[PDB]
């Protein structure tokens, strides 16, 4: 959990990296969503290379939670 | 001499003679013919699966017995139209029964006779167990057509 | 947009509206997550079944009476200059001049084989072979079952020809059936390790076939696109 | 007291190689050429009555983050999309399906029963026994000789004293150490790397010795029948066998780690490490 | 053809009707018959069992039930069905050796 | 039966010989018919008489593991000559595959498999829970039209 949430807060700042072509506090807003399986709106990046990382984080997230559904298979069969 | 079912096992004197579960048998070894010495020598203790199940034969139908291993004319088989082997040493009565690794076969049982026999023996097959089952229709198995 | 849902998602779509339809489209929503919710947790069993051993009949069978019919595969081994070999070459002449190239030197040399796929089948006795089943830890070596196999016969008690004792050996081998004893002697020299439960274990790292028992939809949707098309286009050619 | 065999158990850690393990090495590959089909297909069956327009598409419905702009327009693109959609669901189905059937159908081996399978009935000479030299256990294996399978084996490993005979099980040197009861039920009750399977064979008794027919006998006979009954023994049990200081063991089926989960870690810096490379590329066509 | 009472289980009389037996064992026996010259009509069991030994006439004496009832006391003079191999009935009748393991 | 027998000169399964007592049958010529009705959920006997009972029917299956070691074989009156011509040509038939072909002439196997079978056949009528909440949605919608025009 810990460094999943470095990662995050990283890769979210270094979205700024666009400025050599939206605040932190709207970054954040976006990556820690999709993580969580959200829906909430959200203003979208700038930039092709923006949404490759964001297609990068993206798939991070399916991983993750297909990953943690199968374990809690585990500690419910108890 | 080999079988699964009668291990023969050398002594140690730990006491003196192999007890605890044995029983003992004899093989009288020798060679160089030209010795003209006393022929024969000594063996060891025999046990296994068909040793046990000869003990329970022995102390139920009231008799005593004394085995002894063969040594020359070897595992029953047929030559010069002769009878060696483990029948022929109980054709030619130095014996008075086998019991252990045979079958009942139509030539092994012209010359001697047999019993009820307690295993079951034949041609088998042997394979592997095919490791992996993936059924690849499952991605539209779960939920029947009614749904 | 009632697809997207049910599945993953589209792109964000517009028409959400009708102060009223903003609760048809969350129903939906709701349906869509129960519904995938116990889908990909059923399927998460299909994955979990019993092992499976092939169904061999007697050797009186397509798979070994003819076994070029499926021409590459099988070979079957053994070990010739025995007691085993000569009860083949009485019905089943062919299949010795098939063994060939797979003449394994001594009974335990096929237990190397059938560790690298170098044997398919292989032909023996049965008791040998059955105290040799609990043998190997590796527990990818077993036999067929029993009621089937070649050579019916067993072993004996051997008593001089008109003796008087093969009158009372029997009462006393079939008294130790007939009151429960031999198969404890049994269990005490013969049973080995792995004659136990075949339980369930894990499947393997997905291969194409299986997984692709659904790229056969793919392609059939692909299809109904250009049928489609082309039947389309017709109205602009009109 | 009886006898019962201590075991050393494990501290549990399911093993994966990386997040792509079920997956073999060959079906991501068709996996994506069949999306760059129905992607670029899609894009000119749609063009006849938007690239990036069918590219982004349908590399984002697989990766569930609706990304960018792009849409069905003609009767074409849309049932393709609308399949596409069915078969990017199926794979994420399948794969927490065959991952659940994979992190619950993985214990570690069945631990060992006691003295009654015939797992124990041939030692095979990987995992071994002991018992301390010239004890009372050797006495009674010696005159049952059906267990000298056993017993030959346990000819060449006995310990000086249960002390270093139980001692050398803490470090993996040994398996098994067979004792009686009344000091394994005790040991294990103080730290937690070892645990009984309980299972009693010998329901023999403890006593106190002396030579026969002293001055003595009836006396101790009596005078320990009267501490039964008036709870001096059983003050002694509390007293003196501080027993609790373990648990059940609720056998934690593996949390992973980070060693465990290192691949997809791999994948974000490989996301990372894009950055400032494609930001040279794609502004320099600029 | 094989001969019967047997139109009618036990707990209902007996009509003398001839019927059909075919199947295994009668390939076996004929395989036999022709390697030992017999010329047979074959029988069937009136007891509906294969037949033991139980305490009879409320006394204290034995009588074999069954088929192997019908055997001893000379009626029958063969027993070819699955008749199983066990001590208590070794002892008064010959069996062969064993071919259906 | 033969297996009764088996039972009763055995004592450390009484409690079973007696809870038989009151329950044999008349021949198996019943009872296979009887487990395809739920009265009697188990039976007991013969190989030859059981593992051909998965060829034609396939409801009902065996489970794996044997019981008692015994061999079938024909019965002679009291030492008869034919004792021992018998025995020569039974022997006769275990190398010319008699046996081998009557293994196939009658005992027409291979008709199903045991084939553990697939879990958690999930179906309609025990997932409607969700249908009925989706079809309230729906007819609720067309009520509550009904209601908002007062908010205008
Ligand atoms: N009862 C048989 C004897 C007999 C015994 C064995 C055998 C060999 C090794 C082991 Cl460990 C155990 C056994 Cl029982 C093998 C064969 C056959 P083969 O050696 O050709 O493979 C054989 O015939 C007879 O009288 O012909």
């Amino acid at each position: 959990w810990v460094m999943m949430f470095v990662m995050l807060l990283i890769v979210s700042a270094v979205a700024v990296f666009v400025f050599e072509y939206f605040t932190i506090g709207k970054a954040i807003w976006l990556l820690w969503g999709l993580v969580f399986n959200n829906s909430v709106p959200v203003q979208n990046p700038k930039g092709t290379t923006s949404k490759i990382m964001v297609s990068v984080w993206a798939f991070f997230a399916v991983i993750f939670l297909a990953s943690y559904t199968a374990n809690l298979a585990a500690f419910m069969i108890q | 001499e080999e079988a699964p079912f009668v291990i023969v096992e050398s002594v140690d004197p730990l006491s003196g003679t192999c007890m605890r579960n044995t029983v003992p048998c004899q093989k009288r070894i020798i060679s160089e013919n030209k010795t003209d010495e006393e022929p024969g020598y000594i063996k060891k203790c025999c046990k296994g699966f068909c040793i046990d199940i000869l003990k329970k034969i022995s102390k139920s139908v009231k008799f005593t017995y004394d085995l002894y291993l063969v040594t020359n004319g070897k595992h029953g088989k047929k030559i010069n139209g002769t009878w060696n082997g483990m029948i022929g040493e109980v054709v030619m009565k130095r014996a008075y029964m086998a019991v252990g690794s045979l079958t009942i076969n139509e030539e092994r049982s012209e010359v001697v006779d047999f019993s009820v026999p307690f295993i079951e023996t034949g041609i088998s097959v042997m394979v592997s167990r095919s490791n992996g089952t993936v059924s690849p229709s499952a991605f539209l198995e779960p939920f029947s057509a009614c749904v | 947009l009632l697809w997207g849902l049910v599945f993953n998602n589209s792109v964000p779509v517009q028409n959400p509206k009708g102060t009223t339809s903003k609760i048809m489209v969350s129903v939906w929503a709701f349906f869509a997550v129960i519904f995938l919710a116990s889908y990909t947790a059923n399927l998460a069993a299909f994955m979990i079944q019993e092992e499976y051993v092939d169904q061999v009949s007697g050797l009186s069978d397509k798979k070994f009476q003819r076994p070029n019919d499926f021409s590459p595969p099988f070979r079957f081994g053994t070990v010739p200059n025995g007691s085993t070999e000569r009860n083949i070459r009485n019905n089943y002449a062919e299949m010795h001049a098939y063994m060939g190239k797979f003449n394994q030197r001594g009974v335990d040399d096929a237990l190397l084989s059938l560790k690298t796929g170098k044997l398919d089948a292989f032909i023996y006795d049965a008791a040998v072979l059955n105290y040799m089943a609990g043998r190997d830890e590796g527990c990818k070596l077993v036999t067929i079952g029993s009621g089937k196999v070649f050579a019916s016969t067993g072993y004996g008690i051997a008593i001089q020809k008109d003796s008087g004792w093969k009158r009372q050996v029997d009462l006393a081998i079939l008294q130790l059936f007939g009151d429960g004893e031999m198969e404890e002697l049994e269990a005490l020299w013969l049973t080995g390790i792995c004659h136990n439960e075949k339980n369930e274990v894990m499947s393997s790292q997905l291969d194409i076939d299986n997984m692709a028992g659904v790229f056969y939809m793919l392609g059939a949707a692909m299809a109904l696109s250009l049928i489609t098309f082309i039947s389309e286009h017709l109205f602009y050619w009109q | 007291q009886g006898l019962t065999i201590l075991v050393k158990k494990e501290i549990p850690r399911s093993t994966l190689d990386s997040f792509m393990q079920p997956f073999q090495s060959t079906l991501w590959l068709l996996v994506g050429l069949s999306v760059h089909v129905v992607a670029v297909m899609l894009y000119l069956l749609d063009r006849f009555s938007t690239l990036s327009s069918a590219m982004w598409f349908s590399w984002g419905v697989l990766l569930n983050s609706g990304i960018g702009e792009g849409a069905p327009r003609s009767f074409s693109a849309r049932i393709l999309g609308m399949v596409w959609a069915g078969f990017a669901m199926i794979i994420v189905a399948s794969y927490t399906a065959n991952l659940a059937a994979f992190l619950v159908l993985d214990r570690p081996e069945e631990r060992i029963t006691g003295i009654n399978d015939p797992r124990l009935r041939n030692p095979s000479d990987k995992f071994i026994y002991a018992t301390v030299k010239q004890s009372s256990v050797d006495i009674y294996f010696r005159r049952q000789v059906e267990l000298s399978t056993m017993y030959r084996h346990m000819e060449k490993h006995n310990y000086e004293s249960a002390a270093e005979a139980i001692q050398a099980v803490r470090d993996n040197k040994l398996h098994a150490f067979i004792w009686d009861s009344a000091v394994l039920e005790f040991e294990a009750s103080q730290k937690c790397d070892l645990v009984t399977t309980g299972e009693l064979f010998f329901r023999s008794g403890f006593g106190i010795g002396m030579r026969k027919d002293s001055p003595w006998k009836q006396q101790v006979s009596l005078s320990i029948l009267k501490s039964h009954e008036n709870g001096f023994m059983e003050d002694l049990d509390k007293t003196w066998v501080r027993y609790q200081e373990c648990d059940s063991r609720s056998n934690a089926p593996a949390t992973l780690t980070c060693e465990n989960m290192a691949g997809v870690f791999m994948l974000v810096a490989g996301g990372i490490v894009a950055g400032i490379f494609l930001i040279f590329i794609e502004i320099a066509y600029k | 053809i094989c001969t019967g009472p047997n139109d009618t289980s036990p707990g209902s009389p007996r009509h003398t009707v001839p019927q059909c037996c075919y199947g295994f064992c009668i390939d076996l026996l004929i395989k036999l018959a022709r390697t030992m010259q017999f010329t047979y009509e074959v029988h069937l069991v009136a007891d509906g069992k294969f037949g033991t030994q139980e305490r009879v006439q409320n006394s204290n004496k034995k009588e074999w039930n069954g088929m192997m009832g019908e055997l001893l006391s000379g009626q029958a003079d063969m027993i070819v069905a699955p008749l199983t191999i066990n001590n208590e009935r070794a002892q008064y009748i010959e069996f062969s050796k064993p071919f259906k393991y």
